RNA sequence: GGACCUGGCGGUGCUUCAUAUCCCUCUAGAGGAGCCUGUUCUGUAAUCGAUAAACCCCGAUCAACCUCACCACCUCUUGCUCAGCCUAUAUACCGCCAUCUUCAGCAAACCCUGAUGAAGGCUACAAAGUAAGCGCAAGUACCCACGUAAAGACGUUAGGUCAAGGUGUAGCCCAUGAGGUGGCAAGAAAUGGGCUACAUUUUCUACCCCAGAAACGAUAGCCCUUAUGAAUAAGGGUCGAAGGUGGAUUUAG
């Protein structure tokens, strides 16, 4: 979906979703001028007439009672109904049809606030002949956008006088109440509808919290579940799995909910159920607590589609990297850089931490120069990481070179931002291994870079060791000038030059001895 | 039909997207000409 | 070149095949001269379908329906 | 026409009649000169009579951290805009054409007291 | 300078890519597949070659320039650098000292491949006056080292046959040697099949010349190779033809029996017919009409 | 203000599946294409433009997708999805034998919006007379009701169809029209007999 | 003299690239043809509407991604499936590229009942072929 | 490292009736580039190779159309300018080839042809005699 | 918006004929035909003369589209010679070259 | 007014040349008669433009009705046009071409000479010129490497074209805009380009080349048929002349 050109290329998960959707507000601006103006476009140059590409039409005709009611589940709105039943109560005082009715009733409940409770109080002037159906959309629409207490009154009418609409009078009566749930499910699975499992689905739902005496009556309703053979243990597995959520980790029913997400892996899966999209997220978040890798590789046909939204595609990729790097590495850095283009600060942290506990120096820059490439940049937590544990190192003579060059770098993004204020207080934090690891070929760099620093400070005793062995690395007077100084600016450096003075410096001239004798 | 054409592309210039360059052009030279009579 | 577009499930014969079509005319007639002639054109062009070769035909029956006054 | 429009440059060239029979010989013509003019810079891509509010080019796309909505600028808002426009094409022209002062030396319309500056730098280096 | 290294390298990694994306083995690979693989995957209608798409080797595509000709700083390297044609004239004092050495002891060269072999331009004039010096130089003896220079510059003749191709001999059945040749023309295109064995008469398109060629100069030039070999009744040919003029298959024919002929009789029977000329394609055709002209070369009347 | 990541040829690696990096028709992408293929007349001394500035690359038609590889890999898919051709039909007399009618029909395809195009209701059939007719009174009516369709030097019966717009139709039309054409070649006149 | 599709040679203050560079006579020779498509070859049929309706597209496309690009455009029309390329510079924010993109691939192919698809080459700076 | 463990395949079901025959497919590419039908030939050739058919190969002359128009705008008849489209044909013939062969064939080749060429197929087919003769 | 009034004129002229052809042809047919009445021969002729202006395929024209010019246009591209030749020069359409032949 | 620089010009000198161009030369033609089609001119209510070289079967690879831009008559006034105008200005222009060009030079940027003036810069056994780049050229197209095409810059002719299209300036904006009926588009005449023949190498007949007859010439006119169209073209009968190979000059190869 993304272009190809590296300047176009989407380098950040906020950015790329920006673009993206600005991507789709462009299709909706076309669906917006495609509907205001059909004429433009009603030409059927295709030789193959497809609605698809035909402009769209939600004119209400001419005043028809009849055709109007028969347009009203065309229009898909509640003004158009309302000044139907206006024409059919008032003037009219008939109905077109039964079915019209039920239509009627379906669309009003579906889009429902004190106008929804206009809407409800509207519906009982309709004509006496008030069905089944009615009935028990009237208890939906009630449920799914309004209070409880007027489904159950409808439900009690009904009873007097489906599958989903008693699995919303169970959400009703649901949303410690041991007597009621289970009178509830013992009359629901004694009446003969059936359901499709969705009420138990619900009832998971509202069962997202409880303890032990309700979690694990869960596994025998489950259990009766696999019996009468209906659930593919899409949805309400993977809920129990959530509520198993916790002060101790419970190995054995991991192991046992690995080997059955093993078999449900290893069999084919259709979707059926809409809440399958926190499926993916949540059961990655599992995992993340589980920490196992070979539960991560079977965690990893069709079924990618169930990812959908970046935010949880974001936070499973990120826990799977997480888990990956806190598992050698070479395995995990071979695929990591073959899903870097495809895939999107934590993440690099764990990458860093994962790197210094294998010791492979020679990877962490090719890492950084890929952060900085896609999107990092303002921003020195990750920066100061890299450091410190890059400076903590020595042991590589010849890298040296690459420690200089990626100094220069950071320091190249470091000093970018001034307006910001952000910038500040990044070398009082890490420069003193930017500053050492410059002096570890070029020096002078790192001698002015010092400079800058001390004149901005917050001494150290690493700073107090990168000064010494700048100084014992011939030039006497170039030494003095930097250690004399920074001596008479802190006592450290001055307890420290009670010891350099000793070779050649306090030789040369006695001025700045005497500035030292004096701090000291 | 430029009936299509020019409708659809003045109705866009009006929604200010398609910067059109002689139209412009058109439009600058008319308002000098009412200004200098 | 035929996905869709499929005549109404139209058949050569409708096409061609136009005595059915010619019933209100005897068979020596300049009359049926004409309409022998237009039956003949219409099975040669392929360009229009069993519909509009009905719409000619009726239209040249209303038309000398119409001018039934001669019938020299 | 639509299809008969065309570029600006063209427009242009037509309008200032740069060269071909006047500008040759040094005849010129009566000190009448168009001055050339860049009005794809001037506005931006989303000004038009209809004032959608674009969060793609014209309004940030993301405010509070929520995505916008395609809305609407009202007769007094686009006026207010027009408006706006207006006094900025103007100030344009006002800096545009201006009057030049190029001190008096030895006499007006005369290049006498006139002193170009010191000389240009060296190609190895030669600074004057 | 650095682009030179920087491009050689970068080539050497898109051939790698190359003989993996075409699906060899990196090891062995040659230019003439590079070309292949690069007309194959990118297609061009173009008609020069430096138009049309070509992977070539950096080296190949830069052209030479001379690198930095003094030091970083002070003096330059060469002796001659405070004058231009440095080479040139450091050269021609070379020649000069092996002249007057020589004689204290007592093909060609083309000027663009002088100027490309060397980075200087130069001039006609002291191009023939290096020339005359070469030729002074081997107006007298000379050594190998000498020799060696001489014949660093000088190309190869590049002689062209100057023969006329002896078309093989065939057989079918009777044992019948023949041999078969074909000719063309303007519009008109023949083969014809001679068969020395057999003689006397002749077909054209299964009939005979003396009703096919109702006019008697068609049959004189058919007979014009005969007549000229002087093997007239000792050989027998049938031929198809295939044009729109006369005159012109009679050429057509004439050139198919002489293209036939030729490999029976002997190469000074050939060669006699090459200084007859009779052995040639006519490269003369109507030339093309143009669209301001009243025909092929005729202009309007000219109205004043 | 923002600067562009450099391309992915320092990125891709010499083991690569091309066949999978470019599985359709896509244009050249010279930023995630590491060849320095350069295409373009040179000045004098000069050289070719770079790729990257080099649109004549993408004016040209494409064809980095579909490598050998590509189509050995799809070839090796589709082997079992392709069927197999008769062994006992391997040659003309015999598949004639087993099926004389020949038939065949035809269309373009051309590169814009719409498809249809009246030239794919055309087509022709044809058969020998050798074998079909098992007789000589109506083989001779036949070649005499017959003007031009006929042709004795390879002696084929060939016959065309286009008088109606659907193939389909075309053909059944043929298919009737010759059952009719046989059936009435069966029979005899008067007028006929007397000749 | 003739001027057709040529630059007039200046002192050498005129940047001009590969195709209005070089002359309409060597297009077949040492350039390509922006469009590609069968109409023009025998037997097929609709090229002026080909042409029409890509002239139209070039049109609304060069104002609606004006002064982003740097050149002509290539078409690419396969069957029916309808591609374009275009370079352009990196003026204003990929924002608005990618909108501009989505806006103008939908009407397209609202309006011609057609598969549309673009690609887009970013450049710092337009590549120059001479200076005339 | 990613390497799908199932590759899901699309469902494929061999119907009672029997396959056409297909006595012989002709296909005509008519291009602009010599260079582009070539590769187009290489490709094609090589693709019936691999599924193993058989095949032959030749080349058509080039066809040309060429008019003439007025150089100039006003006045000037003598003073033309030339134009010509080269149209370049490329012929190739299939034998012996199954129908199912015969659709994804075409299928494939019509997904992956180029731009600027026009593709022409003639087919042939055997068939015996009616129930009515 | 045509690019002028007659343009205007034509494509009044092309949809009025359009919209009459096939009555125009059956008439002309019916006129045309010679076994059948004179008589009726001559209802049909002044049925024609009777039938309304602008009718009649023959007073359109082969006009351009971009330019309005009538002469020096190819039926089959439909465009001028100018504009053609522009077009082609600079390299809009497709498979077109010099002939240098 | 005296003396100079550059260019043009010389019925200006010397030399080398002239490829079909100067001639002498070779061939076939134009100014003879008729016809077709343009131009000038006459009259009409009845377009317009180029109208020497470098236009005259030119815008036009089309005008019976639109094409129509002319004219008479009759109507519309926001008029398909967020108007329109074939109204003037090609001496505002773009765009597109003729011209020398069947040339080969044009030249940013530097230096030098002339007392540092306009200006010039060539001597090869070499004396101040160096040259980006363009063009020529080369390569590309057709059958080759030749040939033919293509290309052929800077600039002159204020060269042609606001009528391919757009546009600057000036005007009509009940009109100088727009719409529908009709005719306009002929020749007392002069001129131009092409076709026809004025002959017997001709004319007719079957074939296109071994034959037999005559001793020609209408693509104009009258009548008729047919082609499409709602309403000029091809064919047939008759008419069977002018015409006898061109009045100076001149074209093309
Ligand atoms: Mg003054
Ligand atoms: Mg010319
Ligand atoms: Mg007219
Ligand atoms: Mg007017
Ligand atoms: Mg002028
Ligand atoms: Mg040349
Ligand atoms: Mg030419
Ligand atoms: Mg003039
Ligand atoms: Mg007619």
């Amino acid at each position: 979906v993304f272009q190809d050109d590296p300047y176009l290329m989407p380098a950040s998960s906020l950015e790329s979703r920006s673009f993206l959707l600005a991507k789709k507000s462009g299709e909706n601006v076309a669906k917006f001028i495609i509907n205001s103006y059909p004429k433009y476009f009603q030409k059927d140059i295709a030789e193959p007439h497809i609605p698809c590409l035909m402009p769209e039409y939600f004119e209400p005709q001419i005043k028809d009672i009849s055709e109007a009611a028969l347009k009203e589940r065309i229009e898909l709105r509640k003004v158009k109904a309302s000044v139907d039943m206006f024409d059919q109560l008032l003037q009219a005082g008939t109905t077109v049809s039964l079915e019209t009715t039920n239509s009627l009733l379906d669309l009003l409940c579906y889009y429902g606030t004190w106008r929804a409770k206009n809407n409800a109080e509207r519906i009982f002037s309709l004509m006496p002949e008030k069905n089944e159906h009615s009935y028990c959309t009237m208890i939906r629409g009630m449920v799914k956008h309004r209070a409880y207490e007027q489904a159950l009154n409808l439900y009690t009418e009904l009873l007097n006088n489906d599958v989903y609409t008693f699995n919303a009078l169970i959400e009703a009566t649901v949303c410690e109440k041991w007597s009621k749930i289970l009178e509830l499910l013992r009359h629901m699975v004694a009446q003969k509808v059936k359901p499709n499992l969705q009420t138990f689905n619900t009832i998971l739902k509202c069962l997202r919290r409880f303890h032990v005496f309700a979690r694990s009556p869960a596994l025998q309703v489950l259990r009766e579940m696999k019996a009468i053979g209906i659930e593919p243990s899409l949805a309400t597995y993977h809920h129990i799995i959530r509520l198993f959520d916790p002060g101790d980790p419970l190995k054995r029913s991991s192991f046992i909910i690995y080997d059955i997400m093993n078999e449900l892996m290893g069999k084919r899966f259709s979707p059926k159920d809409p809440d399958d999209d926190k499926f993916f997220q949540s059961a990655m978040s599992i995992c993340s607590s589980l920490r196992d890798l070979e539960l991560a590789y079977q965690v990893h046909g069709d079924n990618w589609k169930f990812i959908g939204p970046d935010q949880h595609r974001n936070f499973y990729y990120s826990k799977f990297f997480d888990l990956i790097c806190l598992m050698q590495i070479d395995v995990t850095l071979k695929w990591y850089e073959d899903l870097i283009p495809s895939a999107y600060s934590q993440t690099m942290i764990h990458l860093l931490q994962a790197l210094d506990v294998a010791n492979r120096l020679e990877v962490i820059p090719k890492i950084w120069k890929d952060s900085k490439e896609y999107g990092h940049t303002f921003r020195s937590d990750l920066r100061e990481e890299i450091l410190m544990l890059m400076a903590r190192d020595k042991h590589p003579p010849e890298l040296q070179v690459a420690f200089a060059d990626c100094a220069a770098d950071i320091k190249s993004a470091y000093e970018s931002q001034p307006i910001r204020q952000t910038a500040q207080d990044w070398p009082a934090t890490s420069l003193n291994c930017i500053a050492i690891l410059f002096l570890r070929g070029r020096t002078q760099e790192a001698w002015k870079m010092l400079g800058l620093f001390r004149k901005h400070k917050i001494p150290r005793s690493e700073l107090l060791n990168e000064l010494m062995d700048s100084a014992k690395v011939n030039s006497p007077s170039q030494a003095i000038e930097v250690v004399e100084l920074a001596s008479a600016f802190s006592l450290p450096i001055c307890e420290g030059l009670t010891q350099r003075v000793m070779s050649d410096f306090a030789i040369n001239q006695e001025q700045k001895e005497a500035l030292s004798n004096l701090t000291a | 039909n430029h009936h299509t054409y020019a409708e659809l592309m003045q109705t866009l210039r009006f929604l200010g997207l398609y910067r059109d360059e002689h139209q412009d052009f058109m439009d600058e030279q008319k308002r000098l000409k009412k200004l200098r009579g | 070149n035929e996905a869709g577009f499929d005549d109404d499930g139209s058949e050569f014969h409708e096409h061609i095949f136009l005595e059915k079509h010619l019933e209100s005319f005897p068979k020596q007639g300049p009359i049926r001269h004409f309409m022998e002639l237009v039956t003949c054109g219409l099975s040669k062009n392929p360009y229009l379908s069993v519909k509009q070769k009905v719409e000619h035909i009726e239209w040249f029956r209303n038309y000398f329906n119409e001018k039934k006054d001669i019938l020299k | 026409s639509f299809f008969t429009k065309l570029t600006a440059d063209e427009l242009w060239k037509g309008a200032l009649a740069e060269t071909g029979a006047g500008a040759k010989k040094g005849r010129g013509k009566r000190t009448k000169k168009k001055k050339r003019k860049d009005l794809n810079r001037g506005q931006i891509i989303g000004e038009g009579r209809y004032g959608f509010l674009w969060p793609g080019l014209n309004v940030p796309l993301m405010k509070n951290g929520a995505v916008q909505t395609i809305a609407q600028r009202s007769k007094e808002e686009q006026e207010k805009v027009e408006a706006d426009m207006i006094q900025q094409r103007e100030e344009w022209d006002r800096k545009k054409k201006m009057k030049v002062k190029r001190e008096r030396g030895w006499s007006g319309n005369s290049w006498g007291g006139i002193s170009l500056g010191p000389p240009d730098p060296g190609p190895c280096g030669e600074t004057y | 300078e650095d682009f030179i290294k920087k491009q050689i390298e970068e080539f050497n990694i898109g051939k790698r890519h190359l003989a993996n994306m075409m699906g060899e083995d990196p090891e062995t690979f040659t230019q003439e597949d590079i070309d292949r693989a690069i007309a194959y995957l990118f297609p061009s209608g173009l008609f020069e070659k430096r138009a049309r798409p070509v992977m070539k080797h950096p080296e190949q595509i830069f052209p030479r320039q001379r690198a930095i000709q003094w030091g970083e700083d002070g003096r330059p390297f060469h002796y001659l650098f405070y004058t231009g044609k440095q080479s040139y004239y450091s050269l021609m004092h070379d020649v000069y000292g092996m002249l007057l050495n020589l004689e204290k002891h007592q093909r060609w060269l083309i000027k663009e491949e002088l100027e490309e072999m060397l980075v200087e331009k130069l001039s006609d004039l002291d191009y023939m006056q290096f020339i005359r010096l070469l030729e002074k130089l081997l107006t007298s003896q000379c050594g190998a080292a000498e020799e060696e220079f001489v014949q660093r510059f000088r190309r190869s003749v590049t002689l062209e046959s100057k023969k006329q191709l002896i078309e093989p001999v065939q057989y079918d059945e009777q044992g019948m040697a023949f041999s078969k040749s074909e000719g063309k023309r303007k519009t008109a295109k023949a083969e014809a099949i001679v068969y020395k064995h057999g003689s006397g008469r002749i077909k054209v398109n299964g009939i005979d010349y003396q009703l096919y060629f109702p006019i008697t100069q068609d049959r004189e030039q058919l007979m014009f190779p005969f007549h000229f070999v002087d093997r007239l009744g000792k050989h027998d040919v049938t031929c198809t033809v295939s044009g729109g003029g006369r005159s012109a298959q009679a050429g057509a024919i004439r050139l198919a029996m002489a293209k036939a002929l030729c490999s029976f009789v002997t190469e000074d029977e050939v060669e006699w017919m090459r200084q007859a000329g009779l052995l040639t394609t006519d490269p003369r055709v109507r030339e093309r009409k143009k669209p301001g002209q009243e025909g092929a070369r005729r202009k309007f009347t000219w109205k004043k | 203000r923002r600067k562009a990541l450099p391309p992915r040829t320092e990125k891709m690696a010499v083991d690569q599946d091309w066949p999978s990096v470019y599985p359709v028709a896509a244009p050249f992408k010279p930023s995630a294409v590491p060849l320095p293929v350069r295409m373009g007349y040179p000045v004098k001394k000069g050289v070719p433009m770079a790729k990257e500035g080099n649109l004549e690359l993408l004016k040209i038609p494409n064809f980095l997708h579909l490598t050998p590889v590509a189509i050995k890999k799809h070839c090796e898919a589709l082997k079992d999805f392709c069927t197999e051709w008769p062994a006992a039909l391997d040659s003309d007399e015999k598949c004639e034998k087993h099926f004389p009618i020949e038939i065949d029909s035809t269309d373009y395809v051309s590169s814009g919006p719409s498809v249809r195009n009246p030239r794919a209701r055309v087509v022709v059939l044809r058969v020998k007379l050798s074998s079909l007719n098992l007789d000589d009174h109506a083989k001779k009516k036949l070649i005499k009701l017959v003007g031009e369709r006929y042709c004795k030097t390879t002696d084929v019966l060939t016959i065309k169809t286009d008088r109606c717009p659907l193939r389909r139709q075309n053909y059944d039309y043929a298919v009737y029209l010759l059952t009719v054409l046989y059936h009435e070649s069966w029979n005899t006149e008067e007028w006929e007999k007397s000749k | 003299k003739n001027r057709a599709a040529r630059v007039r040679v200046s002192k050498g203050d005129k940047p001009v690239t590969y195709e209005e560079a070089h002359a309409p006579h060597y297009i077949a020779h040492r350039k390509g043809w922006l469009s590609l498509h069968t109409g023009n070859l025998d037997g097929e049929d609709h090229a002026a509407e080909r042409t029409v309706e890509d002239v139209f597209l070039r049109k609304f496309m060069w104002g609606t991604f004006p002064g982003c690009l740097a050149d002509q455009l290539v078409l690419k029309r396969r069957g029916n499936q309808l591609e374009i390329c275009a370079v352009v510079l990196r003026q204003l924010s990929p924002h608005k590229y990618y909108f501009l993109v989505g806006y103008s691939e939908t009407l397209l192919s609202y309006f011609y009942k057609c598969p549309v698809r673009l690609h887009l080459q970013t450049v710092p700076s337009k590549v120059v072929y001479k200076y005339l | 490292v990613d390497v799908p463990k199932d590759l899901t395949k699309p469902v494929v079901t061999i119907s009672d009736e029997p396959d056409i025959l297909y006595k012989r497919l002709s296909v005509l590419v008519k291009g602009h580039d010599k260079a582009v039908l070539d590769s187009y030939e290489y490709f094609a050739v090589l693709a019936a190779k691999e599924l193993g058919i058989s095949i032959k190969v030749h080349e058509p002359p080039r066809k040309i159309e060429r008019f003439t128009l007025l150089q100039s705008v006003h006045i000037y008849k003598k003073h033309r300018v030339q134009y010509e489209m080269r149209t370049l044909y490329r012929c190739l013939e299939l034998e012996h080839l199954t129908g199912s062969t015969a659709d994804v064939y075409l299928e494939y080749i019509q997904r992956n042809l180029p731009e600027g060429v026009a593709m022409e197929v003639t087919k042939t087919q055997l068939e015996q005699l009616p129930e009515h003769i | 918006h045509y690019v002028d009034w007659r343009m205007w004129r034509d494509v009044k002229r092309r949809k009025m004929a359009y919209e009459y052809a096939d009555e125009r042809l059956r008439i002309n047919s019916l006129r045309k035909n010679t076994i059948l009445p004179k008589i009726l021969q001559d209802v049909a002729d002044e049925e024609i003369a009777a039938l309304p202006r602008d009718s009649c395929p023959v007073r359109i024209r082969n006009r351009c589209v971009m330019t309005s010019r009538p002469r020096g246009v190819k039926r089959r591209w439909r465009l001028s010679r100018i504009v053609f030749r522009h077009l082609a020069d600079h390299g809009q359409l497709s498979g077109i070259q010099r002939a240098t032949w």
